Order: C-alpha cells, then structure tokens, then sequence
DNA sequence: ATCAATATCCACCTGCAGATTCTACCAAAAGTGTATTTGGAAACTGCTCCATCAAAAGGCATGTTCAGCGGAATTCCGCTGAACATGCCTTTTGATGGAGCAGTTTCCAAATACACTTTTGGTAGAATCTGCAGGTGGATATTGAT
DNA sequence: ATCAATATCCACCTGCAGATTCTACCAAAAGTGTATTTGGAAACTGCTCCATCAAAAGGCATGTTCAGCGGAATTCCGCTGAACATGCCTTTTGATGGAGCAGTTTCCAAATACACTTTTGGTAGAATCTGCAGGTGGATATTGAT
C-alpha cells in the first residue's frame, strides 16, 4: 500500500549521463542549454512510446507492461529493436 | 470491368457537410486513396493485434485499439466516438 | 433493411465486411467490426471534407479540388500528422516564406 | 600541476564511448522517470524488468543518434559545439517536428 | 542527354515552391543527381512489379505501389 | 522614357510567392517522359507505359524535390546563409537517412 | 523418409516455416516451394551476418560472438547496414567514428 | 509455456562458417529476432504481391519477387540464387 | 519627399471541358435462415516474477574555481548569381491511323488443404564444460610545459 | 627538441557466471487418399499506347552588367572544459508477501459456407447542366530612382 510520489524524475537523468552520450555520439563541445532540452525531447520520445506499449498492455487486459508491448510499439514507430524477444 | 471505389459515399458525406459545395474529379479519386489508405491502416494494425494476442477474430475492440494506435489525440478520440455510437446504435435495431 | 441505415451511416458496411473477410486480416471478422471500421472512415471523411470545404469557400469556389485538400491538410495540425507520409497530387504547398528572406522594412 | 588543454578529455571520452555498449544513464533513476510518466497515463501498471531496460536501449540508441546529427548540423555551422537550435534543425529534418 | 533536358530554369521553379531565395551555381547539377537517384529507386521497383504481373506496361498502379513500399505514399492515382 | 529594373532578390521574392499558390507540375513534360522512359529502359527493354503512370511519377518526383528544397532552406538558413548550396541538399539528405 | 530441409539441401526448417506462413493469414494458400525458397533466403543471410559477426570477434580476440559483433559486421556492410537501417541491435554500440574538424590543430 | 526459437539452426549455420566461434545467449536473441523480421517483411511483400495481382496462393514466385522488393542489391542476387537452387532440389527429389 | 515603370487587384463576361443528374442494363453483391463448429470468456488455481526495502560499499554526481579558446560582431570587398533583354529551338496540343497487349471466358490438370494417424526433431530441465571480466603491473605512447 | 605527468595498450592470471552437453516427453512434422480448385494456356477483341506532322508561341539558352552576399581576417568577452573535494545515492544481493498471469476444463453466444433472393452500385449513351479559367478595362499598390 501507498507507494511513494514520483515527481521531477527526469532530472534523474543527469548532466554527466547526457555528455556520456553524446560523447558516445561523436560531440566534443556542448553548450550549457543542452541538457534542459535534451531532457525534454527523452521525455517527448518516452511519452510517445510508452503510451503505445501501454495500449496494446489494456488491449490485452493485463496489468503488466511486457518487453513484448515496448518491442511492439517501437516497431509500430518504425524503431525496430532486436534482443528483447522482438 | 466494374471497378468499386468509395466515391458515391464520399458524395454523400460531402452532401451533409456542405450542401452546396461538389467536388472535381481528381479530388474525388484523392478521397478515394484516403479512404482506402485508411482503411489497410487500421485493418492492418487490428490484424498484428489479434495475432498478437493470439485471438483468430478481428472484433470491434481490435478496430478500436488500431484507431487509437493511429489517430493523433482529438481524432482518435472522436472516432471512438463514432465507432461506438454506430455499433450501439446497430445493435439498439430489430 | 440496410445494415448502413441501422448503424446511422452513409458507409456502406456490409462492402466494409467483405473487404476485411477478404483481406487475410484473421480467420474470422466479428459482427461490430465492419460496422465499427465504416463509421471510423465515413467520420475521417467528414473531417477532411468539412475543411476542404471551408478552404473552398475562401478561396470563393464552390467546387472542392485537390488544392483545397491540401490546404485542410496541411492547415491542420492533427490531419497534417496523420497524413505526414502522403502526397497529394496537384495539392501544391503551404504559402510560407521564411521570415529572413524578407526585404528589410 | 598538470593541466589537459580544452577538448583533450573530451576527445578520450568520444574514444572511450564509441568502444563500450554500456548503457550510459544510470538504472533506477531512468526506470523511476518510466514509472512517472506510465502512471501519468495509466496508474496501477507494474512492468517485467526486461520492458524498462527494452526502453532504455531504445531511448540511449535515440538520443546517441539524434547527437550524431546535431553534431552535424553544429559543423555545418562552422561551430564545434552543439546548441538547441542544432537539435531542432535536425528533428525538424527527421520529420519529428513540424 | 536526357537528366540534361530538366532544366536550370525549371529546377529554379522547383525551388522557390521550396521557398528558396538564392541558388548557387553547383545546385542544377547536384539537382539533377538527386532526382535520378530517387527515379532510379522508384522505377525499379514498379518495373518490378510491372515484371512480377508479367506485363510489358508500367501501370499508374504499378508506380503507386512503388511509392508506398518507399514510404512515399501518393494519392490520386488509384489504389 | 525607360530604363527600369528590380533589385537582386525582388524578382525572386516574387517567383516564390506565385508558385507557392500555383499547383501545376513545373518540369516541362516530355523532357521527364524521355529521363523515365530512358531509366526505364536499363531495367527491363521494350517497356510500355500507361500515360497516367508518368503522371504519378512526376507528381511523386516533383513533391519530393520540393520537399527536398524547403529542408535545404532551413540548412542554408541555419549556417546564415540566404543561397543553398550542394552541401546544403547532402546535410538535408543526410539527417533524412537517404545517405549524404 | 527425409525431412524437407533434408530434402532441400537447408539446415533451416522447411516445415515450421511452412507453418508460420499457414498461421500468418497472409494468403488462403501457401504453395509447397514458398517455404523452401523462404527458408534458404533466411538461412543464407543468417550465414552472411554470422560470418561477418564471427571475423569481427576474431579481430576483437574473441571466441565468443557478442552484440557488439553483430553490429560491428552490420555497420560495416553496406548492404546489411541498409536492410537493417531502422533496427537497433541492444548492447551493440556504435562505429568509432569522429568528424575531422574535431581533431586537434595542424595538418 | 514452450516457445520455439531458430537457435539451433542458427548454431548449426555458425558452426558451418565458423567451426571454432560460439555466440552469446544475447547475441542469439539478437540473430532470432533478426530472422523473424526479415520473414515478416518478406511474407508482408509476398502476402501484398499476391493481393494486387488478384490471386490467392503465396508461391515461390512472390517470395521471390518480394526477396527483389526488399534487399539491397548484391544480398538479393545471392539470396534468389540460394532459393532457386533450394527449389530446384527440391522438386528434384521424392 | 517626388515621378514613373510595373505589378496586382477587382468587377464583369462567357464558352466548354468536365461535373451532376437521367436511366436502363445486369452481373454482382449484400444479406437471411439454417445446421455445423468453434473461438474464447468466468471460475478455479498453480506459482512465476514483480514491488519494495535494507545493509554495505564505493562509484559517480554536485558544486566551485580558473582560464583557454570558441563563437560571433564588425568591416571589407571580390566575384558569384539575379535581372533582363535578344534570339530561336523545342515543347505542346490535337487531329490520326497501326498495333501492342491487356484482360475476360472456358476448359482442365497440377497442386492445395484438412482429417488420419505414425514417428521423431525440438524443447525444457539436469548435468557438464570453459571464455573472458577484471585486477596486477609494467613497458610504450601521448600531451603539454619550457 | 628535452623531460615529466599521465594515459594507453596488452599480455599473463583466475574464479565463475554463463554456455555448451547430455536426457526422457510431446507438440508437431510428414506419408495417403480423396474432393476440390486455382490459375495457366490459348484464341480474341479493342482499349489506349506509340510515333508523328503542323501549326502557334511559349519557354530555354546566351550574354551583359552590377548589386550585394558570403567569407576571411582580426579581436575579445565570457562560456564551457578540466580538475578537485566532498559525500550522496546507485548498485548488488538477498528476503518476503502476493499481485497476476497463464494453462485446463466446461459450454454458450457468435461466426462461416452454402444456397437462395432482391437491389444497390457501376456504367455509359445522353445530354442537359454549369463553375470558373481566361481575357479585358481601369483603379491603386509596390518598388526603386532621384
Ligand atoms: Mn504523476
Ligand atoms: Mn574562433
Ligand atoms: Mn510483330
Ligand atoms: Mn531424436
Ligand atoms: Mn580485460
Ligand atoms: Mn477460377
Ligand atoms: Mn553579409
Ligand atoms: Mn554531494
Ligand atoms: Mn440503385
Ligand atoms: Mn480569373
Ligand atoms: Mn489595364
């Protein structure tokens, strides 16, 4: 019961973590402002699939987001990923 | 070389939305594209959908799914809307 | 007497049926289904077709064109998205200047 | 007190990231943003574990990509360091943005 | 040659529909390039099917299906 | 009595808003039906094709170009610059993932 | 009594994938030499991935191919980078690749 | 709750081109999920060709004709050439 | 600020290509009742795996200081493109026969599919086997100050 | 170029988590024999596809000129990289309660194919119907010289 309150988690992704991949991305110099807008095209692109993942999890009258909803709504988006079952 | 098309309910619809407006030819077999475009859409996605879950039959639920899977927001909403008052209003008949 | 009139629509159902029992889309097409799918078009339909006909009416035509589809289109944001992936034939595009090509006032 | 010069560390780190595939946000603080933002549109759903790490190698995959093309679009600029008006031009190119 | 015959002057068009302003001289060609690139794409495959049906005419219907499969969907011309 | 000429940009100020109205196909006809026919052609001799199938392909190459061209703007634009070049289409093209 | 693939000359499953085809409504009828020709295609560009992943973890002084293997080989083939241009291998990285004008001063 | 899987066709082919070289238990899901795109993609081509051309049967022609739509040049020569051969045996036996 | 060369706009006019309504064909469909089947919903329920948290341990985030050097304003000017006018090559449209090649119907043989029912190639779990992650240390390599 | 602070490579070392091997069941492949079809082959017709002359003239190509764009060089303010110190919070491993999920069994509402019946939807000779593309006059706006 009562499970705690979750706010402000996306600044749980932090500025070290968003240099890291944009490190892995090839990007030498980042400006100050990158981060916050960094942050917010992550929470537009969760968003988008998740609420996909989420349909097809109500479609199938469980409660349980399976790999298999987040498999198939990133290929229903065109962002196939392979080693998850999908 | 009889050749289905959507085109005399296109004129219809077009009738209870603007009474005196028509429509050239072109743009007819433009609304016919969409329509058909559509409508393999959705099929489509209601397909994957029962496959999916393993159910053999394509219902009204797997069509409603599919239209929220691919409508944007207002559109979605309001085609459920639709969707639901015809079936109601189907199965509310002798 | 006609399953479009018992479902309230101008789509024709019953040809909705035989498209998806036709289609390879499962074994089996459930009775709603067909009823349910044809409402969703004939609404889409309505939607583009209101707007066409607004865009027809501005321009001081009576007669929707392709052009006017565009224009409903692309001026909304919502249909614009759904039809992101689609061109329409003699549709033309959107007046739209970027503001820096502007001569200087 | 030695000293790098500026870009130094920063080149090691695109050397040493381009290497490893090593998820690079941290793990619990991403599946705490994914069960935000799922119980904002359905509350009560619980999720397999292989469903949040599925998320985040497609979200790292995303953003990893989308840097690369803001890189890009930052060069083409005559600049080396990326800007929001750089992210934009490429989302707005990839179709993601009107 | 034939990519030749489309034009400066209409790939100028071409571009201020784009809303393009000024065009460097280097453009027509890399113009021309690019559109035969996405002809050659297109063609081939609604050759393809054109082949697959056993026809010796490429049908609207053909090009239309070509499209779609590049995720370039086109209306009005049936399907 | 004459001399009279517009300034570099006005003309083209012009051309852009007349065929952002317009609809019509703006590559001249025959030329395309040669470069179609002439591709055509290295994939399977002989061909025939049916008049609306040329049709559909100017539209769809026409749109794309088009497409094309508003993405090289924003490139040109973005580096501060008003006239797109050959590297402007090849970042376009690029970040679209049609390869450079 | 030979099994299909036997008979085909595959090591991939003639008849599962004549199943899949069966149960995957994508036409009334599925003639005997679809699967056949379906499976060889599939079996012939797994062997295509697999010998390029295997080079890549030999390079790599590996006797184990990983993910990252499978990506080296598929962003380092043209043709396969291409089939695959819209798929995400998990745990497979990136080609080290760095712009040019990053490098430091001269030359 | 079983659940089929090409793995061991996948290990047996490894072990053809690489008869000293094993392969992650992540690296198979990778090769499965791999497989199973590629024959949707193709049984989707397939499954359309047949539709447009009106006929009810998926043969060897649309697999073929599909493998042509969907890969890249050089892949899709080999890939025919496999398949054709494949066929050829085949027929040739029983 | 004052002209004057041109562009753009509005009102009106009307033939005709293309649109909406008339209409009779008629194959094609949509649809109703029936007898056969079955897809898949509660109710029960084994028991997987998900949520939650705590201790310990240290990796890594946070916040500050310092200054290297990137980005961008200003100025300038070479020369590339835009505008325009001349000359004519080439597209466009329509009237026009020659023929390729779609697509329909009929006959029919090869080639499906579903229920039977026999045999074994996978799969899950148990047992057996080994590649390589991660620590150590040390020789070589790269940076950056002087 | 010389020397010092640091990072990078790599080869050996080693416990172990993860992979490759052995086992007894069971979905699920694989031969037959009907009963049934799909769709190919051919003769065949006529829709339109191709190649073309012929006016009318609309655009393309060329050339001249110069407005103004784009980019190089120089400068310097302040942003962002590097590094350090501190300690918070993530990670890994268990430990537990139980929310849910999926796999049989039972069974009723709902879907299918056939067969038969009535009509809507497609077509096209038909033509009357009619919106608006183009063309003209004349008023006002835009642009750019002076
Ligand atoms: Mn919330
Ligand atoms: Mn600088
Ligand atoms: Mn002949
Ligand atoms: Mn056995
Ligand atoms: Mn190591
Ligand atoms: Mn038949
Ligand atoms: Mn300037
Ligand atoms: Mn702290
Ligand atoms: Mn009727
Ligand atoms: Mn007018
Ligand atoms: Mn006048």
């Amino acid at each position: 019961r009562h499970r705690k309150v979750l706010r402000d988690n996306i600044q749980g992704i932090t500025k070290p973590a968003i240099r890291r991949l944009a490190r892995r991305g090839g990007v030498k110099r980042i400006s100050g402002l990158i981060y916050e807008e960094t942050r917010g095209v992550l929470k537009v692109f969760l968003e988008n699939v998740i609420r996909d993942a989420v349909t097809y999890t109500e479609h199938a009258k469980r409660k349980t987001v399976t790999a298999m909803d987040v498999v198939y709504a990133l290929k229903r988006q065109g962002r196939t990923l392979y080693g998850f079952g999908g | 070389t009889r050749k289905e098309s959507y085109a005399i309910y296109v004129y219809k619809v077009l009738k209870q939305v603007h009474p005196d407006t028509g429509i050239s030819s072109k743009a007819m077999s433009i609304m016919n594209s969409f329509v058909n475009d559509v409508f393999e859409r959705i099929a489509g996605e209601a397909s994957r959908l029962a496959h999916y879950n393993k159910r053999s039959t394509i219902t009204s639920r797997e069509i409603q799914t599919a239209v929220r899977l691919l409508l944007p927001g207002e559109l979605a909403k309001h085609a459920v809307s639709e969707g639901t008052k015809a079936v109601t209003k189907y199965t509310s008949a002798k | 007497k006609t399953r479009s009139s018992r479902a309230g629509l101008q789509f024709p159902v019953g040809r909705v049926h035989r498209l998806l029992r036709k289609g390879n889309y499962a074994e089996r097409v459930g009775a709603g289904a067909p009823v349910y799918l044809a409402a969703v078009l004939e609404y889409l339909t309505a939607e583009i077709l209101e707007l066409a006909g607004n865009a027809a009416r501005d321009n001081k035509k009576t007669r929707i064109i392709p052009r006017h589809l565009q224009l409903a289109v692309r001026n909304d944001e919502e249909l614009n998205k759904l039809l992101g992936r689609v061109t329409i034939a003699q549709g033309g595009v959107l007046p739209n200047i970027q503001s820096v090509l502007l001569p200087k006032k | 007190p030695h000293r790098y010069r500026p870009g130094t560390v920063a080149l090691r780190e695109i050397r040493r990231y381009q290497k490893s595939t090593e998820l690079l946000i941290r793990k619990l603080p991403f599946q705490r943003l994914v069960r935000e933002i799922a119980q904002d549109f359905k509350t009560d759903l619980r999720f397999q574990s292989s469903a949040v790490m599925a998320l985040q190698e497609a979200s790292e995959a995303y953003l990893v990509a989308l840097f690369e093309d803001t890189n890009l679009c930052a060069i083409h600029a005559k600049r080396v360091t990326i800007m929001p008006k750089d992210i934009q031009l490429a989302r707005r190119i990839r179709g993601e943005r009107a």
